[PDB]
C-alpha cells in the first residue's frame, strides 16, 4: 500500500535494480504497460524492457531466475530491446516507456 | 469440484489454526504452544496455495507447480490482495527446520498473529464466493 | 487500449495458426509438426482468452481470474456463440502435457482442425467489429 | 560435528514436550508442538547421518531414507524399521489437521521415536 | 515406488524428443518442427522434475512444492550435475503464455539441442541406475 513509484514500493525497485546491476551489458531498462500507464491494479505484472546490445538470451533467462529468487509477489516479464520485432510493441515502448534503471 | 474439496480441508485446517491463533491473542504462548502454532500454519499454508494451483488449473492455467507460482498468479488475478505477505509466509516455510532456535520461532509466530491469519481468512472468504 | 493490442498479437498468432491448419488440410503431418501444431493452439487460444479478458476489464469487470471465467463472460456477453468448443478448448490446453501419448495429441490436433480454428477466426472478426 | 550440537538442543526440547505429555494430558496445539519438535529432531537427526557418512567417502545419500538404511546397515541405529515409521510420520505432517493422523504420530512420537532418538545421541 | 512409474513414463518422453532433436541433427527444421521441438522439451521438463519430486517424498522429503525446489534438491542431494542449465530450463516453459518472440524461440530450440537433451539423458541413466524392482 505504502508505494514509492509506479505503484510499487521501493524496496521492490531497488531490488529489481540490484539485480540488473550484476550485469555490466545491460545499459539500462524502460518500465512500460500498466505500471508505467498509471492503469494499474493492485497485482499488475511489472513489464520491463533490458536495453542492452551484449545481452543474448542467456543472460535474459539467469536474470529472470534471479528475479524470481527476490521472492516479489508481482509477476515481471522481462524481454530484451533488439529482440523484439513487434511494430506495437515498440511503438509503445518509446513512446510511454519511462527510464526504470541506468547504468553508471 | 477438486478445488472445492481442498478448500473444505483448507477451511477445516483455518478453524483449527483460528482457535490457536484467538488463543494467542488473549494470552502469552508457550514455547511448546508457539511450536504448534507454526505447525498449523504449515498445513494451513499448504492447503492455500494447492487451492490456489488446484482452482487455477480449473480455470485452464496448467503452468503453475509450486507455491511461489500459485501465490503470484493469485496476486496478478485478485484472489489475494497483499502479496508480500504470502511470499514471507513461504519464507516462513522455508524456515520451518530452524523453529529450535526461539528467535526464529518468535519472528514466525508473530507473522502468524499479525498478518498471516487474516490473509488466511480474506482468502477463505474470497474462495467460497467463488463456488 | 489495451484489448486492440492483445488483439493485433493474437491476430498474428491466429494467422501462424492458419498456415499449420491448411498444412494438415493439404497432407498429413509427422508427429513433431502436429506438436507444433498443438503449440501454435496454445499461443492462440492464450491471446484470446487474454483479449477477452482486457476487453471485459475495459467494460468495468475484474472478475476474470482465467481462461474459463473470461470464456464464461465471452459467452454471456455474445462475444462466442459456442462455449462447448472452448470448454473444449481448455481440456486441451490441461491436456498439454500429456501429448507425449499420441493418442492425446491426436485428439487435440483433430479438435483443432475441425473446429477450433473456425472458433478463432469468428472471434477475431467479432472483436474486429467492436 | 556442529550438526551434532544442534540437535541434541532439538532433542533436549523435545524430551521436554515428552516428559510433559506423561505428567498431564496434552491438548491439540501441544501436539502439534510436539509433532514440530519431532519434525525438526528428525531432520537433524538424518542430516546428522548424512554427514557423518559423507565425512567416510560415501556422497551417495540421497534423503533420510538412504540414510537411515545405512546407518542400521552400520549399527548407527539398532532399529531400523522405527525410523522407516518415522520417515512415514514426517510425510504426514501437512495432514496433521485430522485427529486421527496427528493423534497416530503423537503416539508414535510418545511411544517409540523419542526413545530411539536418545539412542542415537548416545552413539554420537 | 511412484517415482519409478513416473520416470517411465519420463523415458518415454525422452524417446520422442531424443527422434526430433536428432532429426535437428540431420538437417534443419522448419519453424513448426520447431515449436513441435520446444513441445517435446515442455512435456520432457514436466515429467522431470516431477520425477525428481516423487523421488525425494519417497526418501522422506515433502517440502518441495514446485520445479525450482525439485531442481534445487536435485543438484543439492546428487542427481543432477548441470544445476544452472536446469534452472535455464524451466525459465524456458510455458513461452505460450509470455507472448511471442521469435528470436528467443530459436535460442530455446538451439538450448534444447546442445544441453538440455543431454542432461535429460544424465538424468535418466542416474534415476534408472537407483532403481532396484519393478
Amino acid at each position: 500500500q505504502l508505494n514509492h513509484l509506479y505503484g510499487l514500493p521501493s524496496h521492490a525497485i531497488e531490488a529489481l535494480k540490484c539485480v540488473f546491476k550484476e550485469y555490466s551489458q545491460i545499459d539500462n531498462a524502460i518500465l512500460y504497460g500498466s505500471r508505467a500507464k498509471g492503469t494499474y491494479h493492485q497485482g499488475s505484472d511489472i513489464d520491463l524492457c533490458l536495453t542492452g546490445n551484449l545481452l543474448g538470451i542467456t543472460e535474459l533467462l539467469a536474470i529472470e531466475n534471479k528475479i524470481d529468487d527476490l521472492l516479489l509477489p508481482w509477476k515481471v516479464d522481462i524481454s530484451l530491446k533488439h529482440t523484439i520485432d513487434n511494430p506495437d510493441l515498440l511503438e509503445h515502448i518509446e513512446r510511454a516507456g519511462i527510464l526504470f534503471y541506468t547504468k553508471e | 469440484v477438486r478445488w472445492q474439496q481442498r478448500l473444505n480441508n483448507y477451511a477445516r485446517a483455518l478453524q483449527q489454526l483460528s482457535l490457536a491463533v484467538n488463543l494467542a491473542q488473549t494470552r502469552p504462548l508457550s514455547d511448546l504452544e508457539k511450536q504448534g502454532l507454526i505447525q498449523a500454519f504449515e498445513f494451513t499454508h499448504e492447503l492455500a496455495w494447492n487451492v490456489m494451483k488446484d482452482y487455477f488449473f480449473f480455470q485452464g492455467n496448467s503452468a503453475i507447480t509450486g507455491s511461489r507460482d500459485a501465490t503470484r498468479e493469485s496476486f496478478n488475478k485478485g484472489l489475494i490482495k497483499e502479496g508480500e505477505i504470502w511470499m514471507e509466509m513461504i519464507k516462513s516455510r522455508n524456515q520451518t527446520s530452524h523453529t529450535y532456535n526461539q528467535s526464529v520461532a518468535d519472528e514466525i509466530v508473530k507473522n502468524i498473529i499479525n498478518f498471516y491469519h487474516t490473509s488466511f481468512q480474506a482468502f477463505l472468504e474470497k474462495m467460497q464466493g467463488l463456488k
